RNA sequence: UAAUUGCGAUAACGAACGAGACCUUAACCUGCUAAAUAGCCCGUAUUGCCUUGGCAGUACGCCGGCUUCUUAGAGGGACUAUCGGCUCAAGCCGAUGGAAGUUUGAGGCAAUAACAGGUCUGUGAUGCCCUUAGAUGUUCUGGGCCGCACGCGCGCUACACUGACAGAGCCAGCGAGUACUCCCUUGGCCGAGAGGCCCGGGUAAUCUUGUUAAACUCUGUCGUGCUGGGGAUAGAGCAUUGCAAUUAUUGCUCUUCAACGAGGAAUCCCUAGUAAGCGCAAGUCAUCAGCUUGCGUUGAUUACGUCCCUGCCCUUUGUACACACC
């Protein structure tokens, strides 16, 4: 599978029922054009990288 | 659920049979691989320690571990 | 990790009523307030001195809505 | 007029009360051209019981720890007999004082 | 350079010291040994034969480095802690008599004297002097 | 006349006063030499100033220290800032402080507790520590 | 001679704990920089930092450190890094005389391979699994799988005539690779499994 | 924001309790006042080795010099200081400097108002009732509160190799101590061990005490076997405390060698020198700690959050209750 890097560019609020997600916005790194926003389950800083391997699910 | 606490002749041949050819060597491969106890390894070990085919790293009150000359 | 009205209060009056004679000097102000007040607690007596340096600070850029001065 | 280098003692619950007496005393003696070797202060000993507040011993269960503090504050001199006498008058209140010749 | 006890490895000493005061052969045993128990502690007397030859360097040792000791001191010293069963357990110091008499012995050898002056034992100048030799051979050996 | 200056160093319990003296390259701490004086495996952070230092600026200075109260790991911490007073503050008052500040700088890069001491300790709660007791009926 | 003479050929050479220099680390992949950190080495691990106080200053840590720190556990093994120490230094020459390689790129390379990118979070279904199968942020990764890495070593070594030294040796051995006889992978990839099923 | 702690919008303006401030304690001071009941330097005599000139120790100095370390008094020091991005502001976070940047760490006291909460077994605090000379007053002998098929709560020891066993190396802090009584006990002598005898110090930074504690570190024995892991149950003998030990007070000596392989449904405590491990002192005490109150040693994984469960308070709402859903 063609997996994919991305970066987190800014950090937007922990949804989820006892708060252990968090919503992120990310950037592909690759085609700057793009950005996209994901969840992260640990603690996210700025300027970090993420490893995604699949990038058609985009919950809410 | 015992082991030899005499060594055998069976046992003898094997031992410098490939002990010259193993990459480490502890008290527990012997226990495990030749079927043999754990007071006759110690005893084993300073035998062909002394004889010179295997060399020392480090030794201490636990564990002694040796490789080959 | 935050003041209370008694800290603030004692601020307000100092600035307005002893302008001219303190500046942005954090130490300059320290001493000031002890000769000009009755204070009992030399912690009390610093952080009151703090908050003037702030509020000194801002009042030099742009005047502020409490501050009513001669 | 031999004289013994005699040592003072002194005991009180205060602190403040005690160290101006110390001060004071050792102006006192300097003031007449008397030699002293100064201040020895001794140790702060600390003694505390713990009890507990409820008489009866339902409910949790809780402490309370009282405590009194204690100084010793002692002084040494090199003096002649009769001296002490006249210099060691004007006391305060509740403070004790002994007097040890050490001769 | 010049050297003295307090510049060789510690369980180096006491080994070395062990095999020298053997060989030279003088010392009484009063027979307690093969009976004593090492201490109200322990549970079986010690593994090795020559234990109680091994023991004489230790004590010899501190003697020097303190400023006085005595036979009671050496109780607390050396005591340690004791299996009770089921409860906690303490702090419960070795026998008294086994460390007194072999130091009684030691001494009627001439390493340490009586200390009246005081109390307790201190070494004396020959002794001194024995323990710096075995001491000054192991640095070159080495 | 006699050059010697005196620092100490400080742990949980673990006081070591030591002065530094003009010597000729020596140092052994309680008389004893630092040959042996550790736990065996923790020894190479005794060697710390002097390994990433260099021996060479230890020349002609000698030291005696004196260490007591607490434990062992405490203790070992304890005489090792001992050093790094002992020889900056040497070099300080008595040579020139710019290999004082290359030293500093380079010493404070690596670990800042050479020269700065750590404050910790406890503190008496009534429930048997920080944790209580369970709870008779719940 | 104030320093012990045998010892004194490193003095020439960059820091290092004796046996191994952490020069020439391992390029395989990204993601895991920034938050493994050897850029500054140390001898030895005991080194009495303030790591907890604030919330990534942890992350500015020696791995070293925190492998000695996570093997203590189970209420024997509380505060006493000391074995610790002594295993994972040990451990490190089995492993380089049983291969070539330096022991620090065994350490590594194992740790980068063995970690999930995707988990499962239970939120509230009533009784069942709304299972998203959200992402993992690679700080968690390295927390994770030394956990779980260390646990491996010591069940295995548990009621065994074997030790621990050896024991974690082959673990790392053998999850250089997909050997599949190694705790943390076999764990490790099932996880995936699990949540690629709810994906 | 930890807070009715603040900014603001506003028919409100200015205030009072509570919280904060306050007090005790822990961290910094080569700057002040210092100290033979605390130390260092220095000077004499002196021991051992290399010898060199030094190193390592012992005894003394009391107008030899000093107070860095130890110890207590007066003070100073941190106020979020400077910065970089949010933002009306109050603030929050992050880097630098600094001993210290969670209210610096931990405690003490603590508002209006209630409960048929607990205590008559603390009191010569107290109403009423009851008993009073065959006493429910006081006192002496023996027993019991501990008696046991069985359910429940707070703890202690283990299920081992990250271990057990044998030698050796060797580091704390908080405290306590004898007059009409018998405390802490050093040293010498006898004693396998527990114990015993004879001088002596300390009413105490002076003696016990450097409390040489435990954990820990180095060298070996044992070697997967409920085995040298485990120590319940019992027999025999020797002492100590006490008027008195049987239903064994406790200790010492030898033998006897039970269950227990990480524990179901359930459920607890806890955010950094913290949990956990390990020991020590004090309280009751002639003896008996597996108990509590304090002290120190080693020293981590995970978070800097949310209202999903379990509690609590504020607003809107309903009431035929107001002794208020008992």
């Amino acid at each position: 599978a063609p997996v994919k890097f991305v970066k987190v560019t800014r950090v937007l609020g922990r949804t989820g029922s006892r708060g252990g997600v968090t919503q992120v916005r990310v950037e592909f790194m690759d085609d700057t054009t793009r950005s996209i926003i994901r969840n992260v389950k640990g603690p996210v800083r700025e300027n970090d990288i993420l490893v995604l391997l699949e990038s058609e699910r985009e919950a809410r | 659920a015992q082991h030899s606490v005499i060594l055998d002749k069976a046992t003898s041949d094997k031992l410098y049979k490939d002990v010259q050819s193993y990459r480490l060597v502890t008290v527990a491969t012997l226990v495990d691989r030749l079927k043999i106890n754990g007071a006759l390894a110690r005893k084993c070990l300073k035998d062909l320690e002394e004889k010179g085919l295997i060399r020392q790293v480090v030794g201490h009150s636990k564990m002694k571990i040796y490789t080959r000359a | 990790r935050v003041r209370t009205k008694t800290v603030k209060k004692s601020a307000k009056v100092i600035i307005e009523k002893y302008y001219p004679r303190l500046t942005l000097d954090f130490e300059t102000n320290k001493r000031v307030c002890d000769e000009i007040a009755v204070i009992s607690s030399k912690r009390l007596r610093n952080k009151i001195a703090g908050y003037t340096t702030h509020l000194m600070k801002r009042i030099q850029r742009g005047p502020v809505r409490g501050i009513s001065f001669k | 007029p031999k004289v013994h280098k005699i040592r003072i003692t002194l005991t009180s619950r205060k602190v403040q009360s005690l160290e101006k007496v110390c001060q004071e005393l050792i102006e006192r003696a300097k003031n007449k051209d008397l030699r002293v070797k100064g201040p020895v202060r001794m140790p702060t000993k600390t003694l505390k019981i713990t009890t507990r507040k409820t008489p009866c011993g339902e409910g949790s269960k809780t402490w309370d720890a009282y405590e009194m503090r204690i100084h010793k504050r002692l002084i040494d001199l090199t003096a002649p007999t009769e001296i002490v006498k006249q210099i060691i008058i004007n006391i305060e209140a509740g403070v004790e004082v002994e007097v040890t010749i050490a001769a | 350079g010049g050297v003295t006890v307090r510049d060789v490895d510690a369980h180096k000493f006491v080994a070395a010291y062990a095999a020298f005061l053997k060989r030279q052969g003088k010392l009484p045993v009063p027979g307690w040994v093969d009976t004593v128990k090492t201490g109200n502690a322990k549970e079986l007397p010690p593994q090795d034969i020559d234990w109680w030859y091994i023991r004489a360097a230790s004590v010899a040792r501190h003697v020097y480095l303190r400023k006085t000791v005595g036979v009671g001191r050496l109780r607390k010293v050396h005591g340690s802690a004791k299996n009770r069963g089921t409860r906690p357990s303490h702090h419960v110091d070795a026998s008294g008599s086994v460390d007194r008499k072999i130091m009684q012995a030691l001494e009627k050898i001439q390493v340490l004297e009586k200390d009246e002056e005081r109390g307790g034992r201190r070494i004396t100048q020959q002794g001194q002097r024995d323990l710096d030799r075995i001491a000054q051979t192991v640095a070159e050996a080495d | 006349s006699v050059q010697a200056v005196q620092v100490f160093g400080k742990k949980k319990n673990a006081t070591a006063v030591a002065r530094c003296v003009q010597g000729k390259g020596l140092i052994k701490v309680n008389g004893k030499p630092l040959k042996l004086f550790a736990p065996e495996i923790l020894r190479a952070k005794l060697y710390e100033p002097i390994l990433i230092l260099g021996t060479d600026k230890f020349a002609d200075v000698d030291i005696r220290i004196r260490v007591a109260g607490g434990g062992h790991t405490s203790q070992v911490y304890a005489v090792r800032q001992a050093i790094a007073k002992s020889i900056v503050a040497y070099y300080a008052k008595y040579v020139d402080e710019h290999s004082k500040n290359l030293l500093k700088q380079e010493l404070i890069q690596f670990d800042r507790s050479l020269l700065v001491a750590d404050p910790r300790r406890c503190e008496p709660k009534k429930f048997g520590g920080r944790g209580a007791r369970a709870r008779f009926q719940k | 001679d104030v320093l012990p003479k045998e010892v004194l050929a490193e003095v020439g050479s960059v820091k290092l704990f004796n046996r191994w220099s952490y020069d020439d680390i391992e390029i395989r992949d990204i993601s895991l920089t920034d938050y493994i950190q050897i850029r500054a080495p140390v001898y030895i691990p005991h080194s009495a930092g303030r790591y907890a106080v604030k919330r990534f200053r942890k992350a500015n840590c020696p791995i070293i450190e925190r492998l000695t720190n996570s093997l203590m556990m189970h209420g024997r093994n509380n505060g006493k890094k000391l074995m610790a120490v002594r295993i994972v230094a040990h451990a490190f020459e089995i492993i380089h005389l049983m291969t070539d390689q330096n022991p620090i790129q065994v350490a590594v390379d194992a740790i980068v391979n063995c970690g999930p990118r995707e988990d499962s979070t239970r939120i509230g279904s009533a009784g069942t699994v709304r299972r998203q199968a959200v992402d993992v942020s690679p700080l968690r990764r390295v927390n994770q799988a030394i956990a779980l890495l260390t646990t491996g070593a010591r069940e295995a070594a548990f009621r065994n005539v074997k030790t621990i030294a050896e024991c974690l040796a082959e673990e790392l051995i053998n999850a250089a690779k997909g050997s599949s006889n190694s705790y943390a992978i076999k764990k490790k990839d099932e996880l995936e499994r699990v949540a690629k099923s709810n994906r």
